[PDB]
Formats: structure tokens, C-alpha cells, sequence
């Protein structure tokens, strides 16, 4: 039901180099090996702070749900003004100060509570 | 009258215990005659605000207190003496962590929380995991922070970039600094700066005087906040009880897990650490516990060992009069290193998850889960819900399914508070043993 | 000649005036060949750049100044300052400051000098969260603010509020922390003195730099005014709102002292206030001439001993030392100016914003050491705490030359009336 | 024998040089036996971690060192003498940067190695000016300023307006400027500022002790950095066959500038042996080549210039922190050579005006570039947009970026040290 994701990697290696150099806490230049090469492909981040997107929507890729949105800060992953995709849940034990990933976490835990309470009732 | 003098001397601890009792009673009464549904979300936020305010007041004090206290403590002792005291303290910390972890594993194996397993009750998607080597490298990066100002409010954590989902996923790791105070890096830098100040001389003397005066002013602020603490504790307990829904119905099948966690916490806090204190100091550990009642109750209210560090420091200073330098060097380190309740939580939770999925536990698996629980308890954040990430690392190391983590997060609000109580008790008891050793 | 020395001593005021006039002239000359011309709306931030540089410079030296100044000022108070008399004097001064600010805010909104998203009433908990910051270093550059969502999960239009740290520089929380740290430092004793010396030396170092920025201020003010005239119309409401505002605030604080100090003198002493006023005429006229409370300090002492029944000790306690944070009229100026600026930006400041502004204003009611245009830095601090626009301060600095003498007269009147009340209180005991 | 005593005297130099050589050898050996394909991702990360640890250790102490050293240095001289010294320092920096840029342009033209939101050059200059004067010291301690273009007007009139926002960085330049001004202010005060002077001096001495411990750790980190950088290569043969002329141009220009041009200037103005000074600073040069960052090797440079060579305390602590940010000759030569190489790749002719713009914009970019690894790549976009013919396919420059960046760092720190020695002699005269 969600529309397909259009979240490609960097078109040029320089853009990837630029956004990976200005990420918070960076200490060294990214290696040329780690930069994406060839034809662009789908990519997804495992964590994205709430202060990087104005709004996020669900998208589908390979029968898996992802969040998609537009970045508002060059220090945020993906660059500046680049539509990127990130995973439905953030890393376990990790928080992004609210936002879609957190809201998904509490949604999942409340669904678990509801079904487990129903199990108790039966 | 003698009783009047007794209440006047112990007015704070009685106020704190009455606040806890009144908070539990008020939460139960509001939940029974209503809850989050009878009053709107705005009324709920207004109701729970004073406790959050108390937590914010304690969190405002942590950074200058830890930095100044560790600088003064490291600079007031010889580098060799500081090294010997720190080595013994780390030995004590690891001994307590192993004892708590072993006790937790034994109780979790004896009572079998996941024996019935209800009806599995797991599926949407699977949350991403963090590799073990990446977690240890993250710990090593948080030590020696890159930027001193930036480490005061944010810390390093590695993330991943899932590329080519259909095209042979590679999971390239890319790291970034996320929100959350880097206590450990500041602690390490403070210790190194203190030993450098001692190595310097008279210039170090001027800076030592500066930081000691800053710590004393911070202690005056702590004294003022400690009086407001009971109201915040009451409102935290009441609001957390009211917000949480369907008491008992959750417990009807989680009772085994809750019993395992709380029984391990009670045994470690009433028979293991007091036993070590009695066998090493020949004093009464329960007098020490009585002196530190209200930091334990503040920890119970806040569910954060980092928050309750200033109150524990003051209570250790006035009651059970540990010397200032040894207390101010040991307590900040143990607030981020010694986490006995957390280790017991993670061992019990991992065994419960393993029993949910009907997997054998053998012997080498128990050994590696104990070692990884101990080695990953250090460096864990003192913030509330801080043991979930370390438990996830443990689960990744032990090769168990992760999808049942929601059952662990289901009832973690109370057992996390119990863990905080156990951690702060271990800190205080270690300070007591070290004070008795330096008295001899 | 004496006039040359007089102009040299007031070099800054004349320099600022000539700068405002030249900025207006440059804006008028450029406009007509500007707007859609002079690079168009694009590349506009080139004419106004020196002013933005000045604004950045003023925003830089604010944090250490507020923190260190309030720590030093808070540790300089004393309950032991004559015991009851010092407590009564600070209490009376406190009440006057809180009432003067309330009168100014009320009269400001009452006349509305200006006026040619949605935030609920429960924003007071957000304010209370802001004043007691969770993290001190995060409070140095960012502040808490609640936003709203829509979930459509439990019914429709839930509008659940979730808060996050965005911006604001959170000075108010720092002010509270500075006051508490200062009183704790005084409470400490013979250790606290080293830290007190440290912070006072830091404030002194910060003040020379502030003086340097005040010297750089005219080019930025000129370029600010020039940029502000082109983006709008000069014949437009900006002028009429300045005639409204300068005059409004003037008459405001004037009648303020005229009816407020007299009432407190009477209901407490049952004497004739105009007899007290007639005795201290020539210090008031000296204050009108010099526009500086520091200048008329020797004259108040001479006129107060003989013309009023002050004793030597009570006079030497009220006129000096008491002059710190004494300026009531300055507070009326900054409150009226902040309200005028708020209506200038067409912003709905409903109630919590108003109260926070009033409190910050009473607190910064200090500063200036009493120099002319001494309320401008504290007004800038007020604008910074309330996240109101600061770039429109140049219109306020444009015309302070005339209001400041009125403010000085009000300040010296408050000083003299406070001396009269304290002398009558200690005579009657 | 005296050989062992000599080895004991120069143990640090030997350890760092042997660390660099062993890093090269280990990188080549590991690349021969698998080239990170046999290692795999996890083993590669564990292999390259210790160098990152050394870099983080050196970045940990750069902020307090720069701030305290600059305050003490600015307070250790009179304002007039400091102004004269600064004027000479910036003149030397400008002349050296222009010479390096001209040499790079000439060599790239002679050898001919050639055969997305935008950013206006005026906005880049304004961003540099804004970073010089920070708006928040605590915020400027960990992030910088950069402009952004967005469409806020109607779709009929689509024009790019510049908006401002904060990006991650260090903004070391603004902190340098603020520290210098604060030191001058502290010297303006009398006995009041002496306590602060002693405070900052003590903090600097403690930071120097940490510097000594970290530099004792350094050789292992340098070895692993070099080894990891060598291992990360993919196709050495094809990469060299494509970029050999460009690598030769950059390294030959750097070698000419570091062995002929700067020693000649030093010899004419000092009449001593510049290579003795270079021998004194071997260890910071090798550390700079190991870490590829001028900020990390600044403490070792200050210590070695102060101890091994006869340079006064105030001169080193005032000049070297400034030159570690504003004086970058190697980055200038890099950026000029890369711009000419990219222009020749696109078959775009460069006349006199384009060459002059390349030189001027390269000087401005080198002033604005940061002392972080691969810091000169970012301002290459500014230069390319200034010429506006070379669309930004800087991707061909990379994959050999580490080696040329390392040469740039060595050249920059060498220029800083030579300028410090020249100013020491000029003061001594």
C-alpha cells in the first residue's frame, strides 16, 4: 500500500565525500573504498535524528517498510536536500528523541501489551 | 524529648519514605478512580511535571560535580597511590559484577520464567542490531572524547548503512555523535588532568584550589536541591504508576520474570554486598544502608544512577564519614562502571529470552554470557532505560532471537529502578570498604 | 575651548546621532535605484552585512557577561548590611522595580504603540522547564520548546505535544543558575572569595571588550538603518510608530515617577511630596543636563543632608551602593521598547511571554554603571531571552538621546524618595 | 660508546621516523597479502582503529591548548608590539601563500596533468567573515557557519535567497580571534587580570603535560594510520596510470616550496641555516605527515620550536596557533593544481583573468580552509565555482587525496615554524 521508495545512493563520489566529512564527531577523511561506486542502488540508514526531517512517510521496498523524507541540514545523513530512506525501527537501545522511529517503537510495545493482555484474558 | 530529637535529626529520611508511600498510594488511588483516560493528556503532563523537574535539577549538577570532584580527587593523591586505589576499586567492581551476574543466571535457571512461554506472543520487521566489535570500538571511542565541549552533551555511537537489500547486503558501518552525555570520557579526562595538575606544582595548586571551591559551591546547590527531592520523588512514582495500564494483568504471566529479577536484586543487596562489607571491615553494613536510605529512594524514583550521584556523595560525606578525597574519587567512577543491578537484569532477561525460544543453554554459552554481561556493563549509560542497549549487545553475542525484546521492555519500568538501587548500593559499599582500608 | 572638551566627552552620542542621520540619508538616496534594483531582492545581504556583523558581535559577548556579572553581583549582597535596614531597603527597591515594570507593560499594551503559530496556555510548564535547564552546556546555545503533531490514532485531532531543543541560547536558565551559584558562593566563605575574584576579573575583562564593540557599533547601526529603510517605506508607519513610541515611553515613565514615588512617600510618611521635590530641584536639573547618574552623585549628597532629614550613615547607605541596579526609569524604557518591538514584528505575545519579559527586565534593571544609553545592553539581553527580533534595536538607539535625560531624572527622583523613606523610617524608630 | 647516548637524546625522533617507515612497510605488506579483501570488514576496522585513537587523542586537547596559549601570548606583550608582530605575520603568510599558489599554477600549466546545490563566492567570503566573529562561543567550540539557498518566494519569481545555518566543524578561527582580543583586554587591565593570566598559564602547562604523554603514545598510531591508508587502495596500477602526472605536479611543487623557496626567504631575512631549524622540527613534521592534520601537530610544533630551537615563549604561542589556521601553503598549491587539472580535463582554456582569479580565490580558500584531514578538498569547490567553468567532478581528484593531503600538511606546518623563527629573529634583531 505505501508507494515504492526512490532512495538512491550518491550520484557522484564527491557528494558522498562531502556529507560523510561533515557528519557530527568526524575525525578522519573517508576512504575511497567505502564510497559507493557504479550504478546507484537502494540504501537505508539505521538511525536518523528527529531534527533532520520536517516530516516522514512510509515507503515499501522488497516487501519491507521504510521511512522516507527530505533532509534539512548538511550535517544530517544523506546530504542537503536529498531524499533518503531509513529503517522502520532504530537500533535497539538507541533513541532519536521522538520522531517516527520512536513512535514505531512505542506502537510495537503497545501492540505487544495489548495482545499479551488478551492472552491473559483467554 | 529523645523522640523529638530523633525526628529532627532524621527529618529528611522520614520525609523521603513518607513521600514514597504517599506517591504509591496516590498513584493507585488515581488509577483506580480514573487514570490517563479520566483526565486529559494535558492534565497528565501537568501532573507528572514536578518529578521531571526534580530529574532535570539533578541532571544539571552532574557535569560540574563529576569534573571538579575527579580533578580534585586525582590531584590530592600520589599518582602511584591513585593507581593502586583505582586498581583495587576495579577489582572490587568486577568481583561484584561477576557475583551479581552469576546469582542472576542461577535464579533465572532455577525458576524458569520462559518455561510456559504463554503463546509465544512475538511480526512486522526485525530491529537492526549492533555488532559486538563495533560496540567495543564505540566504548573505546567514547573514552578519550574528540571534543570536550561536544562530549558534555553528546556521545559517539556507530550506525549502519544497509545497502543493496536485494543485492547482497553489505551493512557498511558509518558512525556519528548522537545525543546523550559522555560521562566516561569526561571522567577519564578529569582523572588525567588531575594527575597532570599534581605533576605540575604550584600552578597545579592554584587550579586545585579553583576546582575545590567550585565543588563546594556545587555541594551547596546539592544541599538546596535535596530538600525539594521528596516532592519530585512522590510525583515520579505516582505519575509512573498512573500512566502504566492494567496492573496485575501484565503480571499474571510475567510474575516469574519479575520474581527472578527482584529476588536477585534483594539477595545481592542484603546478603552479598553486606557480607563483603562485614568480612572486610567488621562494621555494621546496615548502618551504612540506613545512612544512604534517601539516595536509594531517590534512585528508585528517578531510575538513573547518574542523577543520584550528588545526593549519594553528600550522604556518604556526612553520615558514615568516609573521607572527602576517597569518596569523590570512587563514587563518580562507580556511577558509570559498577552496575550490578544492570548486569543481573541483563543475565536474567537473556536467560528468559532463551527459554522463550526453547534453546539449550549448555556451559560455554553461560560462560560467554557472563563474560559479555560483565564486560559490557562497564561503559553503560546511567540514564533511565540504559540497560536495553547492553542487553541487545549481549543477545547479539549469545546468538539468540531479538524479536522478543518487547517483552523485556514491557515491564522494565520497575526492574530498571531496582537495578538503579542495586548499582548505587554497590557504589556506596565499595566506598565503605575503601574508607575502612585507608583508615587502617 | 570648553565646548570642544564637552563634545569630546560626549563623542559617542554625537557619533551615533550623525550615524543614524547618515544611514537615513544613504537609504533614501539608494532607494529608487534599489528594491528591485541594486541587485534586487537576491544578494540583498551585502548592504546590511556590517550591521549583521555588529549583531553577531553583540550576541557573542552576552553569555560570559550575564553569567559572570550576575555571579559577582549576587555574591556582593549582604543580610548583615545593617540587618533590618538593608533588608527593608532592598525589599522596597524590589517592590518599586516590580511595580514600575508592570505599569510600563500595562500602559504599553494599553496604548499599543505598534500594530500600525498557535501555542497553548499550558506553555508555563515549558517556561519552567526552560528556567531550570537539564544540561548547562546545552543551555549555552539552545532552549526547550514544545511543538505539536497529529496522530489520528485515538479518534481524530489528538494534537499530542512533544518537545525538543531547537534554539534560543537559554539565557534565562543561565541567569537563574548564576544567581543561585552566586548566593552559594557567598554562603561558602573563605574559599568563595577566590572564585568571586575570578568572576569579577572576568567581568572587568569583558567590559573593555564591550566598550570596543560600542565603538564599532555606529557603522553597524548606520548600515542597519539603511537596510531597514529600503525594505519598507520611510513615509510608512515606521516613522509614526517612532513618534508614538519615543514620546509614548517618555510621557509614560515621566507620569510614572510623578504619581508613583509621591504615593509611596505619602501613604508611608504623610508628608508633602512637593516640599521634598522642591528641595532637590537643582540635582534634578543637573541630571537633565548631564544625562548621567554617575555625574550627579556628588550633588545628591550635598542637597540631601541639609534639605532633607537624612543622617550621615543613612545617606551614605542610600545614595551610594544603593545606586547599583537602582535605575527605575531605565526599566520603563526597556519594557516599553520591547513591547513596541513586539508589535513592530506583528507577533502575538499573549501572556507567558509578557510575564517572562517583565521578570527578565526587573532582573537586568541593573547595568550601565549609569552611563548614557546604558539600558541598551540589558534591553538587548531582554530581547535575546524572549526570542524576539533584535535587529530593530537601531530605531530605539536612534532616539535615546532625548529619553535618557528623562530616565536619569526619574532615577534620581527614585533615589531621593528612597532616601526620604529610609530616613523617616530610621527616625521614627 | 657515544652512539647509545646519542640514541637516548634523539629517541623520540627515531621512534617517529621508524614509525612512519614501518607504517609504509606494513601497509605494503598487508596489501600484497590480500589488500583488505582477505582481511574483511571487521578485521580492517580493528586494524585501522589505533590511528583513529591517536587522532582523537590529539583533537581532545587542541581547544584548551589554543585558547589558553593565545590568551597568554596576547597578554605577554604590549598592544602596540602585538599589533606590529601580527601585521608582519599576516604579511609573511600572504606572501608565502601567493608564492605557493603561483608555483602550483605554473607547474600545472607547464606539465599539463589534465591531458547538487551551488555556492556563490560572495556567500563563501561572507561565511568566512561570519566565522571570524562567532555568534556563540560554546556553539563555535564544536560547529561552524555555512549558508544555504532556498526558494521562499512565489513560483513565478524563482530567485535563490541565502539563508544561514550551522554545520558541524570546529570554527577554530573565531576562537583564535576571541582569545587574542581577550588577551589584549586582560593586558589592558592592571593587577585585576593577573589572576586570570596565571589561571590560563596553569591550564596551558597541564595541557602540555597531556601533550607529552600523547606524543609518547603517537608512533603506534602513526604506523597504523599509514598502514591503513595504504591498505585501502583498490587498483593501484590503473590509479597511478591515470593520475601520475597530477601526483608528480603536486609533490614536486610541495618539495620545491619546502626545500628551496621558504629556506631562501628565511636565509635572506635571518642569515642563519634554515636546515638546522628544519632538523629541530623533524618530529612534528613526521607527526604531521602521519596524522595529516595541522591542528593535531600544533602542540608538538610549539614544544619542539620552543625547546630545540631558540624561539621565545610569547612568539611561539602567539604565531603558531594563528598560522595553524590561516597559513596553509600546501593546501593552496593543491587547490591551484587541482583547479588547473580539472580545467584541462574539460578542455576549457584559461586566460590571464582566470589565472588571477584562481590565485586570489586560492589565497582566500587557504585562509578559510580547516586543519582537518582532507580539509583542502572542501574549498576546491569554492575555487571551481569562482572559475565557474570546472563543474564539480572532483571525484577524479580523490583516491590519491590522502597522500597529497599529507604533503600539504607537512608544507603548512613547515611554513608556520619558519615564520615563527623569522619573527623571533626580527624581534631579537
Amino acid at each position: 500500500a505505501p508507494p515504492p521508495c526512490r532512495c538512491m545512493t550518491s550520484s557522484s563520489p564527491y557528494q558522498e565525500f562531502l556529507w560523510r566529512m561533515q557528519r557530527p564527531g568526524n575525525i578522519d577523511a573517508p576512504s575511497y573504498r567505502s564510497l559507493s561506486k557504479g550504478t546507484p542502488t537502494f540504501t537505508a540508514h539505521t538511525h536518523m535524528p528527529r531534527n533532520c526531517y520536517h516530516s516522514a512517510t512510509l515507503c515499501m521496498h522488497a516487501n519491507t517498510h521504510y521511512w522516507t523524507g527530505k533532509m534539512i541540514n548538511p550535517s544530517c545523513p544523506g546530504g542537503l536536500g536529498v531524499t533518503v530512506c531509513w529503517t522502520y525501527f532504530t537500533q535497539t537501545g538507541m533513541s532519536d528523541g521522538g520522531g517516527v522511529q520512536d513512535q514505531a517503537r512505542e506502537k510495537h510495545v503497545k501492540e505487544v501489551i495489548s495482545q499479551l493482555t488478551r492472552v491473559h484474558g483467554t | 524529648d529523645q523522640v523529638r530529637r530523633c525526628l529532627r535529626a532524621n527529618l529528611l529520611v522520614l520525609l523521603t519514605v513518607v513521600a514514597v508511600v504517599a506517591g504509591v498510594a496516590l498513584g493507585l488511588g488515581v488509577s483506580g478512580a480514573g487514570g490517563a483516560l479520566a483526565l486529559g493528556p494535558e492534565r497528565l503532563s501537568a501532573f507528572v511535571f514536578p518529578g521531571e523537574l526534580l530529574l532535570r535539577l539533578l541532571r544539571m549538577i552532574i557535569l560540574p560535580l563529576v569534573v571538579c570532584s575527579l580533578i580534585g580527587g586525582a590531584a590530592s593523591l600520589d599518582p602511584g597511590a591513585l593507581g593502586r586505589l583505582g586498581a583495587w576499586a576495579l577489582l572490587f567492581f568486577l568481583v561484584t559484577t561477576l557475583l551479581a551476574s552469576a546469582l542472576g543466571v542461577g535464579l533465572a535457571l532455577a525458576l524458569q520464567p520462559g518455561a510456559a512461554s504463554a503463546a509465544i506472543n512475538a511480526s512486522a520487521e526485525n530491529a537492526p542490531s549492533k555488532e559486538v566489535l563495533d560496540s567495543f570500538l564505540d566504548l573505546a571511542r567514547n573514552i578519550f572524547p574528540s571534543n570536550l565541549v561536544s562530549a558534555a552533551f553528546r556521545s559517539y555511537s556507530t550506525t549502519y548503512e544497509e545497502r543493496n537489500i536485494t543485492g547482497t547486503r553489505v551493512k557498511v558501518p558509518v558512525g556519528q555523535e548522537v545525543e546523550g552525555m559522555n560521562i566516561l570520557g569526561l571522567v577519564v579526562f578529569a582523572i588525567v588532568f588531575g594527575v597532570a595538575l599534581r605533576k605540575l606544582g604550584p600552578e597545579g595548586e592554584l587550579l586545585i584550589r579553583f576546582f575545590n571551591s567550585f565543588n563546594e559551591a556545587t555541594m551547596v546547590l546539592v544541599s538546596w536541591i535535596m530538600w525539594y527531592a521528596p516532592v519530585g520523588i512522590m510525583f515520579l512514582v505516582a505519575g509512573k504508576i498512573v500512566e502504566m495500564e492494567d496492573v496485575g494483568l501484565l503480571f499474571a504471566r510475567l510474575g516469574k520474570y519479575i520474581l527472578c529479577c527482584l529476588l536477585g536484586h534483594a539477595i545481592h543487596g542484603l546478603l552479598v554486598l553486606p557480607l563483603i562489607y562485614f568480612l572486610f571491615t567488621r562494621k555494621n553494613p546496615y548502618r551504612f544502608l540506613w545512612g544512604i536510605v534517601t539516595p536509594l529512594a531517590t534512585a528508585f524514583g528517578t531510575s538513573s544512577s547518574s542523577a543520584t550521584l550528588p545526593l549519594m556523595m553528600k550522604c556518604v560525606e556526612e553520615n558514615n564519614g568516609v573521607a572527602k578525597h576517597i569518596s569523590r574519587f570512587i563514587l563518580p567512577i562507580g556511577a558509570t562502571v559498577n552496575m550490578d543491578g544492570a548486569a543481573l537484569f541483563q543475565c536474567v532477561a537473556a536467560v528468559f529470552i532463551a527459554q522463550l525460544s526453547q534453546q539449550s543453554l549448555d556451559f560455554v554459552k553461560i560462560i560467554t554470557i557472563l563474560v559479555t554481561a560483565t564486560a559490557s556493563s562497564v561503559g553503560a549509560a546511567g540514564i533511565p532505560a540504559g540497560g536495553v542497549l547492553t542487553l541487545a549487545i549481549i543477545l547479539e553475542a549469545v546468538n539468540l532471537p531479538v524479536d522478543h525484546i518487547s517483552l523485556i521492555l514491557a515491564v522494565d519500568w520497575l526492574v530498571d529502578r531496582s537495578c538503579t538501587v542495586l548499582n548505587v548500593e554497590g557504589d556506596a559499599l565499595g566506598a565503605g570498604l575503601l574508607q575502612n582500608y585507608v583508615d587502617r
